[PDB]
RNA sequence: UGUAACGGGGCUAAACCAUGCACCGAAGCUGCGGCAGCGACGCUUAUGCGUUGUUGGGUAGGGGAGCGUUCUGUAAGCCUGCGAAGGUGUGCUGUGAGGCAUGCUGGAGGUAUCAGAAGUGCGAAUGCUGACAUAAGUAACGAUAAAGCGGGUGAAAAGCCC
RNA sequence: CCCGGCGAGGGGAGUGAAAAAGAACCUGAAACCGUGUACGUACAAGCAGUGGGAGCACGCUUAGGCGUGUGACUGCGUACC
């Protein structure tokens, strides 16, 4: 039984979680937050708190013991791009993009 | 957000900033 | 197109291609190139090929059977329920009734109908002619439209 | 029908031995290439190595016709910008006779990685004998 | 009036992105480039229905050289047997039977060589 | 005779040319004016 | 046993209760060819070789079916020079099945 | 000092081939109070090699 | 820059001269099948039907014949909530532009035929507008006046407060 | 109701014909970026294909062998305007 749970609008870039989100990809989820918890990027702190609301739907929502779950998909896909104006010299102008993405957490039994 | 003047006239351009690197040797 | 004619960037140093307008028929929101005008779609159609083509088409009513001659044809008072029963006693929906007077009582009971058109014998036309399943002539209509098509 | 084709699976490779004493160079290395090439059979196919094994030897003692042996110059380049180098014949049969056979026929194979692979069945040896025993290796007379 | 290209644009790009399948990069991604490569694979087709015909028959006939030298003929003696002997066996048929049937390929070189002698 | 049923004669209609609409119509990129002259441009051709 | 026949300006090796695709001919989708002119039969070191042809040979088939080819695309394309050419070309067949092989 | 043709992503991949992370591989453990901590890094509660090396 | 003046390996013929017989070798020619054009001839033309020859590289350019799109009539007709258009696949079909059927999505319009009119077909114009890439998680984070610690608050403190 | 910062965001539940109608809201194409599966790839040189073609995986089938995907090796081959 899959659970899925998500933080849309991750005011971060998608290459930089997807680094995080590679490490614990098919891992229990007792050493993934073990592993997130000892990793030094903000990635890890966002798709901590995914991966502990997908905890916490799978016992609430669908009755899930957490010893067995396991995290069996993981994927980050990019948000919306808002999009900033910043002055270079000379009068000219360059239009940085402030990255987003979606990440998603399916953690199951199976 | 209300984010214009990015590339309207490009005055970035407009600036025409002097070329002609000393370049006239190719007289 | 509501804009100035001035030109959006200078025509050389810069990067980017020649522009001498804003209202180009290449921009978005620029001028469409050829632009139309409201004309006259109308033909001439010569006289005698207006009545040749009549005859031609009153010819193959006539040679397929979709034309019915009468002697008269009336409506006593103005009724579409007057009409429509007297129309399906002749076995008619996809009508044109010409007469050569004026029938009031006719034109209004036949107002509402669209598969029932009545006309004048003069107001004939050759698209309704056609388009129609069958026509109705009052012999007075027949006198009158043989009269003016010799 | 559609024409047939070699199969490396299925496909059987034979062991031969050439005794090289006296014979000539290039005479004798067309007909090498030939055979790993896969020319002498019927079942041969352009992509497939249908060559046979082969062991040559004497290779110090092969032949050449007329000033070759002081004449025929064997150039290459380090890929250093200087690095032209230069030997004779009997320069490279002194210091690594076996190279003369290995150019010849690697010059008369196709150019590619089955060429290296028809290659790699050449197997030379200076003197008159090789460790290759155990693979029943047969005669053969050019 | 104002026709709208959206739909005939789409399904004329996407005959031609069909097409490119399998192919490397923007060359399956990318109409200006698929376009350029679908061509230049019709005109490679249009060659290589030429050329099959070419480098099949010279598989054939480097089949029939090394089966007749294994029988101690060459092939130039060979066809010239088969043709004093009238024999009218194409060469695909030729190199057919000296792959799985040695046993005829012998019967024919004999019949060559007794039609040169 | 119905108005889905008529039909002009034969040759009275003629299609009518349509310039810069691909190769196969013949009618390519320069319409029937050739490359780089006076009468290509647009106006262009001298008085009577 | 197999056999070498000629048919649509080609030869083919056939051996009994085999489906071969040849070139059109104008037969019935169900009757009987018979192919005179054989070059060579081969029943296991009983080998004939037609000199011309074998005289007492005949290949006996029955016409399975007609058809059309798969579809292949001619593409000319003479480049910078404003030419391209499109054209698509089946091709008719005709499966027989040798009903057998007459020595 | 910039490009002439655009780089694949092929080449994106293969020059993010180097840049994966690496997990840490195994946290040791304290002796007294049982919780997981990094190697030669005090715990979260103040406990280093069992003893409480200061309070919180 | 390097063999670098046989294409190379190599060749004392695998060079040259003479004669001869073989064979290879093109999209040439022949074979088989298919399309079209133009001429013959005959039919008894449905004004095109057999046979018959021959032709079919092609820019500028000329001529002929078509596909498809939107809209109007045909159409107060036909199809359609037993699922329209559109999107995405697959299969089939035509010499081609294309066509048909259908699975899934979608959830309400579409339109035969024969005619008619065009804002009627895009890859290029340093084309226009919007979106998204690339370089690249690189350069940089704006004066080299300078920070350190304790406590507090707080989900969290190098930057806040004391 | 639950995780979370009395957050953002999400999982349920519920409404509704439909929530792959949830307000960043009809249909949602492409470029672009991902996850998964199959095949190939670390002695191999170039418009990246085409012709041939082994092997592997997967479906059908009266096994007949066809399809589909991939494509070791190989002949030829220097984009468009
Ligand atoms: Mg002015
Ligand atoms: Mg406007
Ligand atoms: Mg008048
Ligand atoms: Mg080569
Ligand atoms: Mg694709
Ligand atoms: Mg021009
Ligand atoms: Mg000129
Ligand atoms: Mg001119
Ligand atoms: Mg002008
Ligand atoms: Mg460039
Ligand atoms: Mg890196
Ligand atoms: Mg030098
Ligand atoms: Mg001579
Ligand atoms: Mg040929
Ligand atoms: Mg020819
Ligand atoms: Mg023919
Ligand atoms: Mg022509
Ligand atoms: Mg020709
Ligand atoms: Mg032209
Ligand atoms: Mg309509
Ligand atoms: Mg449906
Ligand atoms: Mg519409
Ligand atoms: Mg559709
Ligand atoms: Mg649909
Ligand atoms: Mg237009
Ligand atoms: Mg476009
Ligand atoms: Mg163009
Ligand atoms: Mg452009
Ligand atoms: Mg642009
Ligand atoms: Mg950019
Ligand atoms: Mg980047
Ligand atoms: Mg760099
Ligand atoms: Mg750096
Ligand atoms: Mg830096
Ligand atoms: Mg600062
Ligand atoms: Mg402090
Ligand atoms: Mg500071
Ligand atoms: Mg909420
Ligand atoms: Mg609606
Ligand atoms: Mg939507
Ligand atoms: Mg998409
Ligand atoms: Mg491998
Ligand atoms: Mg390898
Ligand atoms: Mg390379
Ligand atoms: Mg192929």
């Amino acid at each position: 039984m899959e659970t899925i749970a998500k933080h849309r609008h991750a005011r971060s870039s998608a290459q930089k979680v997807r680094l995080v989100a590679d490490l614990i990809r098919g891992k229990k989820v007792s050493q993934a937050l073990d592993i997130l918890t000892y990793t030094n990027k903000k990635a890890a702190v966002l798709v901590k708190k995914v991966l502990e609301s997908a905890i916490a739907n799978a016992e609430h929502n669908d009755g899930a013991d957490i010893d067995d779950l396991k995290v069996t998909k993981i994927f980050v896909d990019e948000g919306p791009s808002m999009k900033r104006i910043m002055p270079r010299a000379k009068g000219r102008a360059d239009r940085i993009l402030k990255r987003t993405s979606h990440i998603t957490v399916v953690v199951s039994d199976r | 957000m209300s984010g214009k003047m990015t590339g309207i006239v490009k005055w970035f351009n407009a600036d025409k900033g002097f070329g002609f690197i000393t370049p006239d040797d190719g007289s | 197109v509501t804009g100035s004619g001035k030109k959006p960037w200078r025509q050389k140093g810069t990067g980017r291609a020649r522009s001498g307008s804003i209202k180009s028929p290449i921009w978005r929101s620029g001028g469409v190139t050829f632009a139309a005008r409201p004309q006259d779609h109308s033909q001439k159609v010569n006289k005698k090929m207006y009545r040749g083509a009549l005859k031609s088409i009153l010819s193959e009513l006539v040679r397929q059977d979709r034309l019915i001659v009468v002697e008269k044809f009336s409506v006593e008072a103005p009724k579409t329920k007057l009409l429509a029963q007297k129309l399906k006693d002749m076995a008619l929906e996809d009508v044109l009734i010409i007469t050569g007077e004026l029938d009031e009582n006719l034109f209004l009971a036949a107002r509402n109908l669209h598969k029932v058109d009545v006309r004048d014998a003069t107001g004939i036309d050759p698209v309704s002619l056609i388009a129609f399943d069958k026509v109705v002539m009052t012999a007075d209509a027949v006198k009158q439209v043989e009269e003016m098509l010799a | 029908m559609k024409t047939f084709t070699a199969k490396p699976e299925t496909v059987k490779r034979d062991w031969y031995v050439v005794d090289a004493t006296g014979k000539t160079l290039g005479r004798l290395a067309t007909e090498l290439a030939r055979r790993l090439r896969g020319k002498h059979k019927a079942e041969y196919t352009p992509h497939v190595d249908t060559g046979d094994y082969i062991i040559v030897l004497n290779a110090d003692k092969v032949a050449v016709t007329g000033n070759k042996r002081t004449d025929k110059v064997y150039y290459h380049h380090t890929g250093h910008i200087g690095g032209i180098k230069q030997a004779t014949f009997e320069e490279m049969i002194a210091r690594r006779p076996e190279r003369v056979i290995e150019i010849a026929v690697k010059g008369m194979l196709p150019k590619g990685p089955l060429g290296r692979a028809m290659f790699r069945k050449l197997k030379v040896y200076a003197g008159n004998e090789h460790n290759h025993a155990a693979q029943q290796p047969q005669v053969l007379d050019i | 009036a104002r026709v709208k290209r959206g739909v005939i644009a789409r399904a004329r790009h996407k005959k031609i992105l069909k097409q490119a399948k399998g192919y490397y990069g923007a060359r399956s991604r990318v109409y200006r480039v698929a376009f350029q490569a679908v061509i230049k694979a019709g005109q490679y087709a249009y060659r290589d229905r030429r050329q099959r015909k070419r480098q099949f028959r010279q598989l054939w006939i480097a089949r029939i050289n090394a089966a007749a030298r294994q029988n101690g003929i060459s092939y130039s003696k060979f066809i010239n047997g088969l043709k004093k002997a009238s024999v009218e066996i194409d060469r695909k048929i030729l190199a057919d039977i000296a792959v799985f049937d040695k046993v005829a390929f012998t019967a024919l070189v004999e019949k060559a060589k007794a039609a040169l002698a | 005779m119905r108005l889905n049923t008529l039909s002009p004669a034969e040759g009275s209609k003629k299609a009518g040319k349509r310039l810069g609409r691909g190769i196969g119509s013949g009618l390519g990129k320069t319409g029937g004016r050739g490359h780089k002259g006076q009468k290509s441009r647009s106006g262009g051709g001298v008085r009577r | 046993m197999y056999a070498v026949f000629q048919s649509g300006g080609k030869q083919h090796r056939v051996s009994e209760g085999q489906t071969v695709r040849l070139e059109k001919l104008d037969i019935a989708t169900g009757e009987t060819v018979e192919f005179a002119e054989v070059l060579m039969i081969a029943n296991g070191e009983e080998v004939k070789i037609g000199v011309p042809f074998v005289d007492g040979g005949v290949i006996k088939a029955e016409v399975v079916a007609h058809g059309r080819g798969e579809k292949v695309k001619i593409v000319k394309f003479r480049r910078r020079k404003h030419y391209r050419k499109q054209q698509g070309h089946r091709q008719w067949f005709t499966d027989v099945k040798i009903t057998g092989i007459s020595a | 000092a910039v490009q002439q043709n655009k780089p694949t992503r092929s080449k994106r991949g293969m020059r993010r081939s180097h840049d994966a992370l690496t997990a840490v591989t195994s946290l040791s453990v304290d002796k007294t109070s049982g919780e997981k901590h990094l190697r030669h890094h005090i715990t979260a509660d103040g406990y280093y090699r069992g003893r409480k090396v200061i309070a919180k």
